RNA sequence: UUACCGAUACCAAGCCAUAAAAAGAAAGAAAAAAUUUUUUUUUAGAAUCUUUUUAUGAGUAGAAAAUCGUGGGGUUUGUGUUGAAGCGAAAUACGUGAGUUUUCGUGGAACAUCUCCCUAGUGCAGAUCUUGGUGGAAGUAGCAACUAUUCAAAU
RNA sequence: AUUUCACUCAUAUUAAAUAAAAUAACUCCAAGUGGGCCAUUUUUGGUAAGCAGAACUGGCGAUGAGGGAUGCUCCUAACGC
RNA sequence: CCUAUUAGCUGGUUAUUUUCGAAAGAUCUCUCAGGAUCGCUGGAGUUGAUUAAUAUAAUUUUACCAGGUAGAGAUAAUGAU
RNA sequence: AUUUUAAAAUUAUUUGAAUUUUUCUUCUUAUAAUUUAAGUUGUUUCUAUACAGUACUUUCUUAACCCACUCGUCUUGAAACACGGACCAAGGAGUCUAGCAAAUGUGCAAGUGUAUAUGAUUCUUUAAACAUUUUAUACGCAUAAUUAAUGUAAUAUGUCCAUUGUAGAUUUGUGGUGCCCCACUUUGCAUACAAUACCGGUAAGCAA
RNA sequence: UAAAGCUAAAUAUAUGUAGGAGACCGAUAGCAAACAAGUACCGUGAGGGAAAGAUGAAAUAGUACUCAGGAAUGAGCAAU
C-alpha cells in the first residue's frame, strides 16, 4: 500500500470536447487547436478554449457597449466569441472592425452603413495569425435571470435572491416573514 | 415537499379521466366546412353568401 | 494457466462459470455478477469461483488473430470479397452459414485465384 | 425502546474530510452602521478630491484639442 | 424515449436505487402540501418566507380594462424613427418630428435615459411623468396631451 | 548465539486498464532468395486519431461512462427448393465479460441489415408469485360394520 | 482619515524549517443516511455482568490475504493478470 | 357495485466491464419503527496554477498570551478530626 | 525515412605535455575500426525427405496433493436451533399525462411564439406537407419597479455621452534571461470587494 | 322594460347499423368468447362463469392384399 490522495491520479475540473455537432464549428475547433499548438501565443489558446464553452458562457454583446469598449482603440479589431446585437438607444455609430461568431441582421446593417466591416474567425486566422492589434472582449455572463435565484436562500438574513412564485401581488407571499407586523421580517 | 421548488398547485382531485378530449380531426373538419360553404355558392347561382355589416 | 504458441499469449483458457450453476439446473452457466449480502464469491473467499477482471486482457498487437495469425472476414457473395486483393497476407475469409452450394463453389474458386485462404472450405461437399 | 441519545464519534473525521475552511480575507468591508459623524465627513472629503481631479481632467481635455 | 431512461441502468440490482434500509414506501410524509407549519416548517421558512397570513384590502369586482397602461422610456424615443428619417433631422435645424406614441400601443411616457443635446422633439401621449416632461422641455421640445 | 522456513505486503522485469504528459495536419525505398537479369514481404498518416514516457488499481448504500442483446419503423445493400427460421450435439475459432461466428443432424418456408438513425408492453432464481406439466415418498398406507358358505352342471 | 508626488525595504537561494502544496477556489442539480457496535487509555451508576451511560483516537460494519488449532473486532499487512 | 378505497407496516424488484464512494451526529416536529433541514457523496461548469513559485498545511521552530486537572496542604482561609 | 546520433570505451598507427616511472599511467590536444556504447545473437540436431499414425493441437471422462458450511433477506452480528425455496417451462414489477425548475443541443434576438381559424392547380399515401388577409394595434411570456391603497415611477442638458476606486484577461512601446517568462510603459473585458447618485414605501424636519 | 309563448345553424355522441384505416396484439397475447361462447358447469336465489386453432399441393390419394391372434393389435416377399 501507499498513502496518496485520489491515489496517484490528477484531477481536472472542466469541459474537454465539443458537445455540438455543427460541422463548421468542428472545422473551426480543429483550426484553432492547430494554431494554439504550433504557435503557443496565449491569444489562440484562449480562443480555442472559449469556442468550446456552453451557450450560457457565450452571452451577446450590444452595439453600444462594443463602441464604448473601443473608444480609446481606433483602427483596432474587436474579437468576440458570441453574437452582437442592435441597440435602439444609440443615436449614431462610428466606424468599427469586428470579428464575431454571429451578427443579427439589424446590427450587421448598421455596422456596414457606417463604413465598418464584419469578420468571421476563419478570416481572422488568415490575417492576424497571432492576434496583433486585436482586443478580446466578453459580454455580461451573470446577467441571466436564472442567476437571480442562486446564492443564499431567500429567507436567510439580508439575502437578495428571487423566490419561485405563481404570480405577483399582495396575496402572493408578502405576509409572515417579510414584514415586522406579522411576526418578523426576513 | 422537499427542495427549492415552487409550491404545487394542480387541480386534479376529482375523477378527471372521464372527461378528457384529444383532437384528432381539426383539419378533417375544416375540409368539411369549406366544402359545405362552397356547395352553398353553386346553389345561389351568382349572388354572394355574405352580408353587409 | 498461461498458453503461448509463437508471439500470441493467452492469459487463461477456462471459462468463468456462474456461481451455483452446477447445483441448480434453472441456473445457466453464463456469467452474471453476484450481488447481495453474504455471497462468499463477491467477498473473494478462497476456494470458490473466480471473478473476471480487466487484468486478463490481451496484447493490443495480437488481440484478434487466429492461430493462422490472420484476421477473419466473413463474406456473403462474390462482390463483398473484392477489397481483399490489396491486403491478402493479413486476412482470411469464412463463408456465411446461409449461402447455397452453387454460390459457395464460385466463392471458393475465386478465393483460390486471389491467393487468400478459406477457413471452412470443406462444407456442403 | 431505549436508544442512544448523544455522541460525537466520527464528527471531526467528517469535519476534516473537506478541511477546515478559513474566511476569505477581503480588502474592504462595509461601513454601514459604523461611527457616524466621521464617515459623513469622509464623504465630503472624497467629493472635494473628485471635484478637483475631474476639473483637471476636463481642463486637459480642453487644452489638448486647442 | 425509454431507450435513455435511468432505470435501465439498475435492472440487475435488487433495490432499484432506493436503498435496503429505507425503502420506497408510498407517501411517507403526507400528501401534497400536508405537513407545512408542523414538520415541513423549515423548508417553508427558508424557501418561501412570507407564505402564511393575509394583508391588504379587498377589491370585489376588478375589471382590469380600466387601468391598462403600457409605458415607454425616453431612451427608446428616437429609435422609433427609421435611420434615414433619423438622419435628416440632424442636418436641418428648422424642423422637428411630431410623434404619437398611442399609435404604437404605448400610453404613458416615462423618463429614464438621455436625449440628444439641442435636438427638439414633440410628443403626444395620454400620461407623462415629471422627469420625462422636464427632459423633453430641456432639449427644446413640447409635450401634448391627447385622449 | 547462529542457520533456516514462511503473505494477495516489499524489489526487478513482461502484459491489461485508469490518470497525467512529450509530440505530430508542407512523404522517402529496405532486406532476402536466385547467373548485372527475375522472385517474395512491406513501402503507414482515420484528431475522442497515431506513436512514445511515468505513476497508479479494496469496496456495501449510492452516482456516472462505455459496451452486449430483444419486438417494430425510415434509409442503405443482402441471404433462401443447389434449402430460411427454429431445435439437438459440438468447435486446433474470437472476446477479460454479457456474447458473436462457424460444422454436422433434424426441419420444411421464410429471414436479415454493424451504413446511420427512430421507437417500446425490451433482459428473472426467488415474491407461502400466476397458469401448465412432472417427481422422491411407493408397489408403500390401505381395499375390517351389516353371523357364512359348500358340491355339481350350462354358457 | 483619505488623494497625489518624491525617496527606499532581503529576493538567483526565496524576510524561520519541511512539503508527489494548484489533486486548488467557487457555483449549480441531485442520491443514500439520520436503530450502530468493538478495542487500548480517561470516566459515571451498579456487588457485579458478553450490563447501562459519556471523552480522544483507531477499527468492525462496507474487507478479502498470512498467523493465533478453531473465531465479524487481536498481530503482520490491505487486494489488476 | 362506489373500488385498482387507504396503509409512517411485511415480502419482491430481471445483461456486462470500468471509474468515484457514505451515514448510523446535530436542530425542529401529537415527535421516539416516520419526516423536513444541516453535515458526509456523485455528476456538470467556470475561475486559477502549470514559472521546484505564491495561495495552502490534523507538523515543527522562534516571540507572546489564557488556564486551576494530576500532584501538594492541613501549623495558610472554609469544612472534617 | 534521418537523436541506435553525439559522446563514452576498446584496438593499432600518431601531434604534443605531465607524473604515478608504468606490456590496464594519465590528458578524444589527428585519422581508421570495433563494442564494454545504442534492451540476444550464433552453430549443430530433431519434427522430416510428413499429408494425420500410438506423434502434435484441442474437448470430454476419471484419479491423486492442497483448499472449499445454503442461497435470497431484515440485521451491530447468518452456515445457523431466524423466515421463503420439491422440480421444469412460459408470464412477471419506476411507466403515462399535467404543471415547475436545473443542465445541455438548436433557431432567431429587444423581441420571440403564425393561437382558434382561413387559402391553395392540398387530396391512395395526405389525419402529412405548403401558405398568411391585397409609418401594418388578436393573445401569451419578456422589455420596470414599488405600495394596503388614491397612485407615483429610475444620473440630467452641462455632453451621441455612456458614475468612482483596488486587483485583473487582451493590446501598445523599451530593456533581460530562454513565441514564453521577467522590470518598467499603454489600455482596462468578465468578475470579486467597496463607494456614490437616482426610483417606490416608512420615519424625522418644514409645510398652501 | 320582470311576473305568457315559439324558433334553423355553428356543438356532443364508452349505444345500434354500415364503410375505411393503423411505427397496435399474435392463441397463458388480443374482447370473457379466432371453435354448436354468455355456451358446458355451479348456486333455493340475487348471481358466478371456463377449457378448447394448424395432416397433406391433392383424400376426386385417409392406408388395398397376405400371415399370426377369440379380439385388440403386431409383422411383411405386400401398399398411397
Ligand atoms: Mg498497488
Ligand atoms: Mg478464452
Ligand atoms: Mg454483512
Ligand atoms: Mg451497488
Ligand atoms: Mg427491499
Ligand atoms: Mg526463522
Ligand atoms: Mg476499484
Ligand atoms: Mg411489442
Ligand atoms: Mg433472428
Ligand atoms: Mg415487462
Ligand atoms: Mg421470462
Ligand atoms: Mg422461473
Ligand atoms: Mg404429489
Ligand atoms: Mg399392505
Ligand atoms: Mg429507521
Ligand atoms: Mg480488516
Ligand atoms: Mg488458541
Ligand atoms: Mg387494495
Ligand atoms: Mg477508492
Ligand atoms: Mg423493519
Ligand atoms: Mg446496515
Ligand atoms: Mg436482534
Ligand atoms: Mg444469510
Ligand atoms: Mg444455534
Ligand atoms: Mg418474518
Ligand atoms: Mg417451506
Ligand atoms: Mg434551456
Ligand atoms: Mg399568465
Ligand atoms: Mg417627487
Ligand atoms: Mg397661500
Ligand atoms: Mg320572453
Ligand atoms: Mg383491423
Ligand atoms: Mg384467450
Amino acid at each position: 500500500g501507499i498513502a496518496l490522495k485520489n491515489v496517484g491520479r490528477i484531477k481536472k475540473h472542466g469541459r474537454k470536447h465539443l458537445v455540438s455537432k455543427n460541422p463548421y464549428l468542428r472545422l473551426l475547433v480543429k483550426l484553432y487547436n492547430f494554431l494554439a499548438r504550433r504557435t503557443n501565443a496565449n491569444f489562440n489558446k484562449i480562443i480555442a478554449k472559449r469556442l468550446i464553452m456552453p451557450k450560457r458562457y457565450r452571452p451577446p454583446l450590444s452595439l453600444s457597449k462594443l463602441q464604448y469598449h473601443m473608444a480609446n482603440h481606433p483602427n483596432d479589431i474587436a474579437v468576440v466569441v458570441g453574437s452582437i446585437t442592435d441597440d435602439k438607444r444609440l443615436f449614431s455609430l462610428k466606424q468599427l472592425k469586428v470579428c464575431a461568431l454571429r451578427f443579427t441582421e439589424t446590427a450587421r446593417k448598421r455596422i456596414e452603413d457606417a463604413g465598418g466591416e464584419c469578420l468571421t474567425f476563419d478570416q481572422l486566422a488568415l490575417k492576424y495569425p497571432t492576434g496583433k492589434k486585436c482586443v478580446l472582449l466578453r459580454g455580461p455572463t451573470k446577467a441571466r435571470t436564472a442567476e437571480k435565484h442562486f446564492g443564499k436562500a431567500p429567507g436567510k438574513p439580508k439575502s437578495k435572491a428571487r423566490p419561485y412564485v405563481r404570480s405577483k401581488g399582495r396575496k402572493f407571499e408578502k405576509a409572515r416573514g417579510r414584514r415586522k407586523s406579522r411576526a418578523y421580517k426576513k | 415537499v422537499a427542495h427549492n421548488n415552487v409550491l404545487p398547485n394542480v387541480h386534479l382531485h376529482k375523477w378527471w379521466q372521464r372527461h378528457v378530449r384529444v383532437n384528432f380531426s381539426k383539419n378533417i373538419k375544416k375540409k368539411k366546412r369549406r366544402l359545405l360553404r362552397e356547395k352553398r355558392r353553386k346553389a345561389n347561382g351568382g349572388t354572394p353568401i355574405e352580408k353587409l355589416h | 494457466a498461461v498458453k503461448k504458441v509463437g508471439k500470441i499469449i493467452k492469459k487463461r483458457t477456462k471459462k468463468f462459470t456462474r456461481f451455483q450453476s452446477n447445483r441448480f439446473m434453472r441456473v445457466k452457466p453464463a456469467w452474471r455478477k453476484p450481488r447481495g449480502i453474504d455471497c462468499r464469491v463477491r467477498r473473494r473467499y478462497k476456494g470458490t469461483n473466480l471473478m473476471p477482471s480487466i487484468g486478463y486482457g490481451s496484447n493490443k498487437k495480437t488481440k484478434f488473430l487466429l492461430p493462422n495469425n490472420k484476421y477473419k472476414y466473413v463474406v456473403k457473395n462474390v462482390k463483398e470479397m473484392e477489397p481483399l486483393i490489396m491486403n491478402h497476407t493479413k486476412y482470411c475469409v469464412q463463408i456465411a452459414h446461409n449461402v447455397s452450394s452453387k454460390k459457395r463453389k464460385q466463392i471458393i474458386e475465386r478465393a483460390k485465384q486471389m491467393n487468400v485462404s478459406v477457413i471452412n472450405a470443406k462444407a456442403r461437399l | 425502546a431505549k436508544s442512544k441519545n448523544h455522541t460525537n464519534h466520527n464528527q471531526n473525521r467528517k469535519a476534516h474530510k473537506n478541511g477546515i475552511k478559513k474566511p476569505k480575507k477581503h480588502k474592504f468591508m462595509s461601513r454601514k452602521g459604523l461611527d457616524p459623524n466621521f464617515f459623513r465627513n469622509q464623504k465630503y472629503c472624497l467629493k472635494g478630491i473628485q471635484k478637483k481631479k475631474k476639473e483637471l481632467k476636463l481642463k486637459a481635455k480642453q487644452e489638448k484639442n486647442n | 424515449a425509454t431507450r435513455f431512461k435511468k432505470n435501465r441502468k439498475k435492472r440487475g440490482h435488487v433495490s432499484a436505487g432506493h436503498g435496503r434500509v429505507g425503502k420506497h414506501r408510498k407517501h411517507p410524509g403526507g400528501r401534497g402540501k400536508a405537513g407545512g407549519l408542523h414538520h415541513m416548517r423549515i423548508n417553508f421558512d427558508k424557501y418561501h418566507p412570507g407564505y402564511f397570513g393575509k394583508v391588504g384590502m379587498r377589491h370585489l369586482n376588478l375589471l382590469k380594462n380600466r387601468t391598462y397602461c403600457p409605458t415607454i422610456n425616453v431612451d427608446k424615443l428616437w429609435g422609433l424613427l427609421p435611420e434615414e428619417k433619423k438622419k435628416e433631422f440632424s442636418e436641418n435645424k428648422d424642423i422637428a418630428p411630431v410623434i404619437d406614441v398611442t399609435r404604437k400601443g404605448y400610453f404613458k411616457v416615462l423618463g429614464n435615459g438621455k436625449l440628444k443635446h439641442n435636438q427638439p422633439i414633440v410628443v403626444k401621449a395620454r400620461y407623462f411623468s415629471s422627469v420625462a416632461e422636464k427632459k423633453i422641455k430641456a432639449v427644446g421640445g413640447q409635450c401634448i396631451l391627447v385622449a
